[PDB]
């Protein structure tokens, strides 16, 4: 199915200090292949994947000049910002950027985006297209009209349609073992009694790539949602991902009840009762 | 070399249409300027394109084609002062440097309504110690060739408008300092038109 | 307002060392700095932003940056060959559209020897009376010759106001001895006017060549006069 | 703006007393970036804590992975505490087989 | 891969 090129970036400025902290991460679907850290000793992007390591010394120092660019633009924005809301230098600021592509099945273009936070609130994004802004209030509506005027939207929107594709489509192939990859979910239930007349059933979900997953209880056919508990998916560290579902019944009434399991992985769904 | 571009002259006829290409081979080529460069003066910015397809600006029209891998750039209506060197640069996304072509330069040519090709031989105001051949008056289609002799200098063709009854000129010197160089043989390495005028 | 660049043309010797510099235009902050060889595309030197060498082109250590903290730039090379001959350009950006803005640029010549260094003679020929009768205009030629480097300006001068109308100059100069790297250059313009505006023996013609030569700096030894920068012109008088 | 974390605490493979494994301490949905995330081993601070590096969710808000390599016995209590600004009072999970 | 040209507020 569909493949994403995600590049993440955060910058965080420290008032009891010079230089702000950023981070920059760039997945492909759930899986990080390379990371930059202002902190670490090495001031170069760094890989994370095996299929990265691959590309030769001319990409890792571009990759290394335009996360230097990255990092001091959003430290230039965090003063601009400051400026544009009156506020004073004893407070820590942030700036989060968030952009990339989309492919679907057919590794074609599907959807780009591009998108810029302060403090945790949108500042300015791309529309859906890529020929607009979406400026959250008057200040970023007065960066709109500079964006407008430096063709700022034009030259973002060759790369993400166009570049940032064709790089996916390449990362897809060179790292075809991982990345392409479908990992089933590995399934139990656990059963343990809560009070007297009364017993949590939990159904988990180990062991399985990507991290796209439902987890559903049903009762006699009808789907519980109110009364589920059901955890955020959790990486593993291995590469693979976690979840469970949980549901408390009445005890006896167990046999009604039974997890219902959709993955990518999965021929046709599994479907799991609490059996002893 | 990266980025691709023939050196010409391109010759166009004033008025008519020129027409520029570029090749490059990066993949990752991102943006694309024309920039244009008159004799002895710095390149100046004339278009810049960012997204496939035509870009249009008022006598100008850039093309890109990312599949295929050029740039064009037509000039619709071409003038004399169009006459430049034209290059073409990429930007690709693993950095900030341009890349340029080599420049492909352009003579637009201007038509003469009556030609009146003739050399004629002209002293020098103080000494006799050179003298010189002007060939001149002749349609823009003569292409004027250099010398075979090693001490006999002959200059390329060059158009002077004589703007204040609009009258416009090709003209090509030539000089030496040889004892049996006379106005005769200057110009025989060129084709000359043969009703060429010859005066003492 | 506009990108600035000094000095606008140079004469150096191999083996010393030259130092370029660029202003940019208002508004900007990046430099990037690149070599144009005659008849042939800028190449990338490299490229300076928040006073650090952002990237750099296949150009070797010998040749070093430097950007002040006022966003201008200087371009240090040494230890000069005579294959750093060039168009030296200086090219300046903002981090909004990222467009390079070119700057006029310096135009260096090193030579093995300052003695391959020599101005221009200059000469004016008279239009021919079989022009003048034949057509009714007349035209005037002016030669500049056995000069080198290729840095000047020519001009016409008449009754002492300079002229555009009726002038044309070849772009390019031809050299004397092809084969030769010092070779010398020969250049020539036409002025072309009426008959009667000729004929009229009030007017006065001037064709001027702007040599850029040698600096006050400069050692000279030979017995010729030291072709430093100057202005050398010819003349003629109507009939 | 400020949003509050969620933690939790697992381990990698299916967890075995007596047998090698890594924990996990996931703690997302915070803001701002700001956090102090400490695994421990019987209520004292373990040592050799590794972390992803910090990334964002859709809606802006962070994530991290903090790990460790590990055996669990019987008797020992791994557990996870996390403090953030939206918290008066920092926040303890206790490591379960069956979360 | 990473965008080159990325813009300042």
């Amino acid at each position: 199915g569909s493949h994403s090129m995600r590049y993440f970036f955060t910058s965080v400025s420290r008032p009891g200090r010079g230089e702000p902290r950023f981070i920059a991460v760039g997945y492909v679907d759930d899986t990080q292949f390379v990371r930059f850290d202002s902190d670490a000793a090495s001031q170069r992007m760094e890989p994370r994947a095996p299929w990265i390591e691959q590309e030769g010394p001319e990409y890792w120092d571009g990759e290394t000049r335009k996360v230097k660019a990255h990092s001091q633009t959003h430290r230039v924005d965090l003063g601009t910002l400051r400026g544009y809301y009156n506020q004073s230098e004893a407070g820590s600021h942030t700036v989060q950027r968030m952009y990339g592509c989309d492919v679907g099945s057919d590794w074609r273009f599907l959807r780009g985006y591009h998108q810029y936070a302060y403090d945790g609130k949108d500042y300015i994004a791309l529309k859906e297209d890529l020929r607009s802004w979406t400026a959250a209030d008057m200040a970023a509506q007065t960066t709109k009209h500079k964006w407008e005027a430096a063709h700022v939207a034009e030259q973002l929107r060759a790369y993400l349609e166009g570049t940032c594709v064709e790089w996916l489509r390449r990362y897809l192939e060179n790292g075809k073992e991982t990345l392409q990859r479908t990992d089933a979910p590995k399934t139990h239930m656990t059963h343990h009694a809560v009070s007297d007349h009364e017993a949590t059933l939990r159904c988990w979900a180990l062991s399985f790539y990507p991290a796209e997953i439902t987890l559903t209880w049903q009762r006699d056919g009808e789907d519980q949602t109110q009364d589920t508990e059901l955890v955020e998916t959790r990486p593993a560290g291995d590469g693979t991902f976690q979840k469970w579902a949980a549901v408390v019944v009445p005890s006896g009434q167990e046999q009604r009840y039974t997890c219902h399991v959709q993955h990518e992985g999965l021929p046709k769904p599994l479907t799991l009762r609490w059996e002893p | 070399k990266e980025v691709e571009q023939n050196s010409g002259p391109l010759s166009v006829p004033e008025g008519a249409i020129a027409s520029l290409n570029c090749t490059y081979s990066d993949r990752g080529s991102q943006s694309f300027f024309w920039y244009r460069q008159y004799s002895g003066k710095s390149p100046e910015l004339i278009m810049f394109i960012y997204s496939n397809g035509d870009k249009e600006d008022g006598r100008f029209t850039a093309q890109l084609n990312k599949a295929s891998q050029y740039i064009s750039l037509l000039i619709r209506d071409s003038k004399l002062s169009d006459s430049a060197t034209y290059l073409c640069a990429v930007r690709t996304n693993s950095g900030y440097a341009l890349n340029f072509g080599k420049g492909t330069s352009l003579l637009v040519t201007p038509h003469i309504q009556k030609p009146d090709p003739a050399v004629y031989q002209l002293r020098d105001s103080k000494s006799s110690d050179k003298s010189v051949c002007l060939f001149t008056d002749f349609d823009s289609q003569t292409n004027v060739s250099q010398s075979k002799d090693s001490d006999v200098y002959i200059t390329d063709k060059c158009v002077l408008d004589m703007r204040s009854m609009d009258f416009k000129s090709n003209s090509a010197v030539a000089w030496s300092n040889k004892s049996d160089f006379a106005c005769a043989n200057a110009f025989n390495n060129s084709i000359i038109p043969e009703d060429t005028f010859f005066p003492s | 307002a506009g990108v600035t660049q000094s000095p606008t043309h140079l004469i150096k010797t191999r083996g010393q060392q030259v130092t370029l510099r660029c202003s940019p235009k208002q508004g900007h902050d990046t430099v990037s700095w690149y070599q144009q060889a005659l008849g042939q595309g800028p190449q990338f030197i490299f490229q300076y932003y928040e006073e650090e060498e952002r990237q750099r082109g296949n150009f070797p250590d010998r040749f070093s940056g430097h950007q002040f903290p006022n966003y201008s730039s200087e371009l240090n090379v040494n230890a000069l060959l005579l294959g750093d001959s060039a168009l030296y350009l200086c090219a300046s950006s903002d981090t909004v559209s990222y467009e390079q803005y070119f700057g006029p640029g310096t135009r260096l010549t090193v030579t093995e020897d300052l003695k391959n260094v020599f101005p221009p003679e200059v000469a004016v020929f008279e239009p021919s009376e079989a022009e003048i009768s034949h057509t009714q205009k007349a035209t005037l030629v002016c030669l500049a010759t056995g000069f080198y480097p290729d840095h000047v300006e020519l001009s016409w001068w008449v009754n002492g106001k300079e002229v555009h109308s009726g002038v044309c100059t070849d772009p390019q100069p031809l050299k004397e001895q092809p084969a030769l790297n010092d070779s010398r250059y020969a250049l020539s313009s036409r002025l072309r006017v009426s008959a009667t505006f000729w004929q009229d023996p009030r007017n006065h013609f001037r064709c001027q060549v702007q040599f850029y030569g040698l600096s006050e700096n400069d050692e000279w030894t030979q017995d010729r006069a030291k072709p430093v920068t100057q202005i050398v012109s010819a003349e003629a008088w109507g009939r | 703006i400020q949003r509050t974390p969620k933690i939790q605490v697992y381990s990698r493979h299916p967890a075995e007393n007596g047998k090698s494994n890594f924990l996990n301490c996931y703690v997302s949905g915070f803001h701002p970036s700001d956090i102090e995330v400490d695994l421990l081993k019987n209520g004292e601070r373990i040592e050799k804590v590794e972390h992803s590096d910090l990334s964002f969710s859709k809606d802006w808000s962070f994530y991290l992975l903090y790990y460790t390599e590990f055996t669990p016995t019987e008797k020992d209590e791994y557990a996870c505490r996390v403090n953030h600004v939206t918290l008066s009072q920092p926040k303890i999970v206790k490591w379960d087989r069956d979360m | 891969s990473l965008y080159n040209t990325i813009a300042t507020l």
